[PDB]
């Protein structure tokens, strides 16, 4: 019973690292998507609307 | 540091707001009053018809 208790106790602490890395990498992926959106929107405003139009 | 160095080209969005405001307002001010004067001349032609 206490071996099972210790194993289930240590499982969450060993688990949490990979979700930390997962949220970190998806957080960086969000930054990449936002950078691409910023580039496309500045292309739409400056090149397509501000100067040419 | 990439987020501090991979900034998109041109002045940023919060500056781009007044940039586009100035460009669109000068684009409108150069042309809308000319359109109104053209329409005044055109309706003068309409009443001369």
């Amino acid at each position: 019973v206490l071996v099972g208790e210790q194993q289930q106790c240590q499982d969450a602490k060993s688990q949490q690292k990979e979700q930390m890395l997962l949220l970190e990498k998806k957080s960086a992926a969000y930054s990449q998507v936002l950078l691409r959106c910023l580039t496309l929107l500045q292309r739409l405003l400056q090149e397509h609307r501000l100067k040419t139009q | 540091l990439h987020m501090k160095t991979s900034l998109p080209p041109g002045l940023p969005t919060q500056e781009l707001l007044q940039i586009q405001a100035s460009q669109e307002k000068q684009q409108k001010e150069n042309l809308g009053q000319a359109l109104k004067r053209l329409e005044k001349l055109l309706k003068q032609a309409l009443e001369r018809i």
